């Protein structure tokens, strides 16, 4: 559909085709994260560090609880009804997450019956009776570093070490749980950030809960696993979070096509074509895609959400076989691609780089008219480019491709500072043309 | 943890080499002493490469893990007495090695 | 500067004995005070070391038959249940302050012959 | 003066209005940051790690001293700076140099305790002078992890572990104090970056210095608390840094208005208006604002500078109730907001989402002519949007639904498509110019 | 040839001139990295944590081995004859990296004959054997924290702490060695990333090999030191990485000019010119530079590749004298620079910032027509700008600098939405003009 033959001559070689995948159908699992270590041991000498740390942590936690109780208060059973006047201003996602928060409030209340048992845990990871897992913070450090060496070093140093550890933990935590978290009523926060309450060790957090799946790494990397806070307690200083495990469902009749660029020689200068690298050909509707946010696995593009964006008419018209509308940028740098390999056949610019034929020895060159040179099984069995010798396959397209010839589109400059100058010059010229026309 | 110096060289007027190897790795930490009869040992080398202040430019020894050797370049009458190579890595237990006789 | 140490006369087996290092010319708390033993016509033998504080580490081959103690300006090596094997010329040495490891024996004492009947 | 009612018909529903704040009036606090630990307790095991560490640290530090001396050599007793010697410099650099010279009195007073500074072995110490707090890097780790196990492990493992710790600390420090930092004379370096010298916990530094305010967290998060280096020592390897504590001063007659977007329906297609989300109305003069560098809290917006930017006349004309000038962008993705609730009323493109009332049990439908549908008490009390049921009134025009308004032309905001649009546009302009010239 | 005098009148005061340096001529070294610590000294009670860790790390490593095996199986020595047909779709950089990978494979086998001696090592950094260095990962922590305190705490606590440490190491390592690493056959990965297998301790990694060069720090901070993976052993769980040490070379007859801006005023309002800050005058050809990626030192700009980009023709004219060509934008903020110093001469906008010099004792005034004011010895020596006193030198340009005036270009706006708005408005105006022309 993309008419790759004509696109190749302007230095856009067809790449690998990938499937398109997006998450759906999450599954919920609760987990309790404590924010204060249980220093039951070595209590005989701890100083006033714990009081100061608790006072500091209370200020960090209070805004989150205050934000949650806006949606936890004004909500009643019927589905679940909501008070539009009381809530004030809210978006669609915020309400769609508040409904889930109210739904999970029942399990949060069920878990809260074990407050005394949660507050008495003195180990990094424990389980309490379904089962609920408690992940204390900094408990491992206290149990393995401070407690064993309690007698060896004077406890005045132990107090300072504990204070430093707590300060480091709070410094790490503030980057995520600080004022930057303006809205805790959304379920679009990754687990790699929710785990900062546990020290950034989300591997243990995920392994503790069920994770049975053969596509776990792809799901985790794409930031498609998210957790939501559904309860905050300011007496025992713990938070009940709920993690979502989705499943990747590939879209039907949709794929991602990559066109790796190649510089081409025209009018004694080498140019580079300006066309989107990744094209989402879904249901024969060509469109762009924000590949930056998504993950590119060797066999599929995995996205958190449908990132397709519209494409201008000219770029659609050119990708279909009208090379006259694809802009080209000048190349003043010296480090740019100059040849490529696509299914055996090799597309190379045999002017910037030196081309040769190992089997025969004779050099292979292109005139000033040809845009690119295609080296295949018939032209040269083995091509020597620079210092690499490469065998070549056969072209499945036109018999005569090297001697076809096509016109090229107009040049442009894509520098950020030059776009404004180009716009100003165009407007300037428009006013001049208007004045000239009005004169006659 | 264990030492085994066995050179017992009896050369006069020339370089003499003494060698000892620990049973297990001892890193770079090992000291070479000197003990003339009727006197306490005096440190000659510590860390297997460094010279204790006062010793002459000679007494240059070296080595690596569980393999060390001291070479007395410029030998004379004054330098003839027992030599020891002590492991000094563990604080808990540091042990000496068998005596050696240069017998110049 | 010289770690002069008091000697010990021959004693019948089964009676305690005590030795001391009359350190002078330097502070005794700055450096460790290792103890070494040498049987006549035999190689040197290590019999423990004392930290700056009251923490002395002993050799494996001795089953707590020695006692290392530190005084304001002297150290003591008390022996218990002496036998024929204990005869030797005990030496008093101070470890090199740094750069050599533990028990570098920078400076040594004259040594005293603690014989056994 | 934005005519929110007319904007709501193209998916720009008025959101939350916040006040605008900026820092000012800093207070100065000096603090020393010793960069080398004291290992006098375990010197038997140091080996040659200390020599290499000191060499590398001196290599890292000397450029900073060389840069600061440029401004310390010339400034003379207000304070007159020799412009000829400096040669090339901006205004910010000149001001920073003036402040650095002014700090020399306290720098010398702190330096008077050089002997005592070098002989401290603890994570944080307090030396009386006014009191100055001396911090240390890795001195807590050495005290509580290596010294206790000096007898349990061999002197070759202790040395290796110390070397690894020093190397890791240097690796972490190079990101900030390496060749990247080539402008030491400046007070625009946040305390979060400066804290890398002490280990990365700026909480300990700030607590030791003493912060006295209730809005400290807001100041800290918005990169409003910065520090400067006023003296570096290549002998004892310590740097004296001056921390600035500013105060937020809310600006008068200035507020930021937020517009929640919504996708409306036109010509059997879903379109989203392209208009800035945050609008800074200050002294009844609309203008843009750069929100990337500004912290957003629930009730206010805090920035460390004035980020107001000029806004094109067309945007200001449109925001004042002229929808013909506001462009649109087509929507092909299936994940875009389709409804929004404001002041109790519900604005929702009612074709894409099955919006259906509850009290009377019927369904809410919109004709193709309408762009957005407004739902409030009058229509019916409770609305069942998708899987969520919800329950106010609209204080604006009574006949909001059946009004209709003109809409602007479409555009494409893709990064690549801008160049193609410009090129085709020019191509078209050149053709028209040639045609005009021909006749 | 930038006409500094004319450019200074619009707030483009000349800055420091710097040299251009680009990395070139790498030197190769090899190093082994083990990823599973030895627990032989505390093996009596360690649970089954190591089996699970091995199972997870095998899955993590298998994709890399599979990706590498493509070139190893398909490459035969003659140079080296690349298969071409089997490789299929490939890039020039990928092929150039695969050739180097095959060339390094010859030496990668010699290191592989020490496998029996690579698993036995139980030190963080060890030297084997023509030398090989093994950097065990997460081995110092076990030796210093766990083994010494085996008896002090119960074996269950030790096992839990070891599991937590392994999980944290995996969490740290999964950011770069996970699905993100789609292309392992490439020598363009920084040593900082490669050191993640060693816990972000690249300083030790480079110190072990030996950074015998004076410009080591600039190369390190410019991402000029890169590593490549040339083997993966799943049985023993280790990887052989080859590090490159390149030397900086200066491009002759090339330099970079920095133009620091000032806020001039015109038509009773402030303005600021929109012109690129850094200009690469290479071989007396003006061009833009992507200074964001390069590293800016005090007297040089270091880069890993030529970043020069084309410059629009209408922008070259402004730098060559035609000031009216280049655009300007309005200033509404109160933080823009208002004065600057260049070679002991002050360029100040005296209307915005009050001007005065103590020598005469009277104020300095600027007329509405003027844009910027040049203050030096000729006028009055010691200026009192704001609250900073400064002594000025002498100007090398025309004596009557202030008398002469120049024309200035048209205003523009550079906001992201304003670009689209201007394009739409400009496209609308052109349509009306075309319709008017057609009607007549
Ligand atoms: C102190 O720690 C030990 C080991 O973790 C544990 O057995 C003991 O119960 C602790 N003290 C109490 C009373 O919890
Ligand atoms: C929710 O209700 C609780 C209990 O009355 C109250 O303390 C809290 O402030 C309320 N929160 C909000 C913001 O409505
Ligand atoms: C290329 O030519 C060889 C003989 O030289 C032939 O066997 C092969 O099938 C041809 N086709 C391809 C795909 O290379
Ligand atoms: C516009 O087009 C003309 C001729 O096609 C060309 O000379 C000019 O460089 C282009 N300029 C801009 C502003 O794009
Ligand atoms: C285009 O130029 C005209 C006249 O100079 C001006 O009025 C108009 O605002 C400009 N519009 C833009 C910003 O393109
Ligand atoms: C600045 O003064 C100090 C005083 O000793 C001197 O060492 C330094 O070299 C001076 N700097 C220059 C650039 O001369
Ligand atoms: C280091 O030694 C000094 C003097 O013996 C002692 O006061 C201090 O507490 C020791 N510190 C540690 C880490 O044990
Ligand atoms: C909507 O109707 C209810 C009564 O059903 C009334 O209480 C409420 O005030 C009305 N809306 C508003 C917010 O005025
Ligand atoms: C300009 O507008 C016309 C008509 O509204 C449209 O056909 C043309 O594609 C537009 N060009 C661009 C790319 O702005
Ligand atoms: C520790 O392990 C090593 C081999 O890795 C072994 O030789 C030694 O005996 C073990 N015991 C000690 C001293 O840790
Ligand atoms: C490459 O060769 C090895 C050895 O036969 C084989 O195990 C492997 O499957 C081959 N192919 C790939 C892509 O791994
Ligand atoms: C500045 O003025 C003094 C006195 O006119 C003169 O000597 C000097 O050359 C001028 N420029 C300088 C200071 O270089």
């Amino acid at each position: 559909i993309l008419h790759y033959e004509k696109l190749s001559k302007i230095g856009l070689v067809k790449g690998v085709t990938r499937k398109y995948k997006i998450k759906s159908n999450p599954l919920t699992k609760d987990i309790v994260i404590k924010m204060i270590p249980n220093v039951s041991n070595m209590s005989q000498c701890t100083g006033s560090v714990m009081e100061n740390y608790k006072t500091r942590l209370n200020g960090i936690l209070t805004p989150i609880k205050g934000a949650l109780e806006i949606y936890k208060n004004n909500t009643h059973d019927l589905g679940v009804i909501m008070a539009g006047v009381a809530i004030g201003i809210a978006t669609a996602a915020q309400i769609t997450a508040g409904v889930a928060l109210y739904e999970a409030m029942k399990n949060a209340d069920n878990i809260n019956k074990l407050k005394s048992s949660i507050e008495s845990t003195n180990e990094a990871v424990v389980k309490l009776q379904k089962t609920v897992y408690v992940l204390t913070a900094l408990q491992d450090y206290i149990n393995t570093n401070l407690v064993p060496t309690i007698d060896k070093i004077s406890c005045k140093q132990t107090e300072l070490s504990l204070d430093l550890a707590l300060s480091k933990y709070l410094s790490d935590l503030l980057f995520v749980f600080g004022p930057n978290l303006q809205d805790p009523v959304s379920n679009s926060m990754t687990i790699q950030a929710i785990s900062q309450a546990f020290g950034g060790n989300y591997e243990t957090l995920l392994r503790t809960l069920g994770y049975a799946t053969e596509d776990f790494d792809d799901l985790l990397e794409s930031d498609s696993i998210t957790g939501q806070i559904i309860y905050v307690d300011l007496s025992s200083y713990y938070i009940i979070v709920r993690v979502y495990f989705p499943i990747l469902t590939e879209i039907q009749q949709a794929y991602i096509q990559e066109l790796l660029p190649v510089s081409f020689n025209n009018d004694n200068s080498e140019w580079i074509s300006i066309v989107p690298n990744f094209i989402l050909v879904r249901n024969t509707l060509i469109s762009n895609i924000e590949i930056g946010f998504c993950l590119i696995t060797k066999r599929s593009v995995i996205c958190n959400q449908d990132y397709a964006t519209p494409m201008t008419n000219n770029m659609r018209e050119c990708l279909t076989g009208s090379t006259e509308k694809c802009p080209r940028e000048l190349v003043v740098s010296s480090h740019v691609p100059r040849f490529a390999l696509s299914n055996g056949v090799l597309f190379a610019n045999c002017i910037s780089v030196t081309c040769q034929c190992q089997t025969t020895g004779r050099a292979i060159s292109q005139s000033g008219e040809q845009t690119l040179l295609m080296i295949d099984n018939t032209t040269c069995p083995t091509a020597v480019l620079g210092n690499v010798i490469i065998s070549l396959g056969k072209y499945l397209g036109s018999v005569n491709y090297n001697s076809e010839g096509i016109a090229i589109g107009p040049p442009v400059f894509t520098d950020k500072v030059d776009i404004s100058s180009q716009i100003s010059s165009m407007n300037q010229s428009l006013q001049q043309s208007k004045d000239y026309i009005k004169e006659a | 943890l264990t030492q085994t110096p066995a050179s017992v060289e009896a050369a006069v007027g020339g370089t003499v080499t003494i060698k000892c190897q620990a049973s297990q790795s001892v890193g770079f930490y090992l000291s070479w002493y000197q003990q003339k009869p009727g006197q306490p040992p005096k440190l000659l080398i510590y860390r297997a490469s460094t010279l204790e202040s006062g010793v002459p430019s000679r007494f240059k020894g070296s080595g690596s893990g569980t393999e060390f050797t001291l070479t007395i370049s410029d030998l004379e009458c004054a330098d003839a007495a027992t030599y020891y190579c002590q492991t000094n890595d563990y604080l808990a237990s540091s042990a000496f090695g068998g005596g050696t006789e240069v017998v110049v | 500067q010289s770690l002069e140490e008091s000697g010990g006369r021959l004693v019948t087996p089964g009676t305690p004995l005590t030795l001391t290092c009359t350190a002078s010319g330097f502070s005794l708390s700055s450096y460790y005070m290792m103890w070494v033993r040498q049987a006549p016509g035999k190689g040197l033998e290590w019999i423990g070391i004392i930290n700056t504080g009251g923490n002395a580490y002993y050799a494996s081959w001795t089953k707590g038959r020695f006692t290392i103690s530190k005084t304001s300006t002297t150290v003591d090596l008390k022996i218990t249940s002496p036998t024929t094997e204990d005869t030797a010329t005990y030496f008093c040495a101070r470890a090199v302050p740094s750069g050599a490891g533990y028990s570098a024996g920078g400076l040594w004492g004259p040594g005293t012959l603690v014989t056994v009947s």
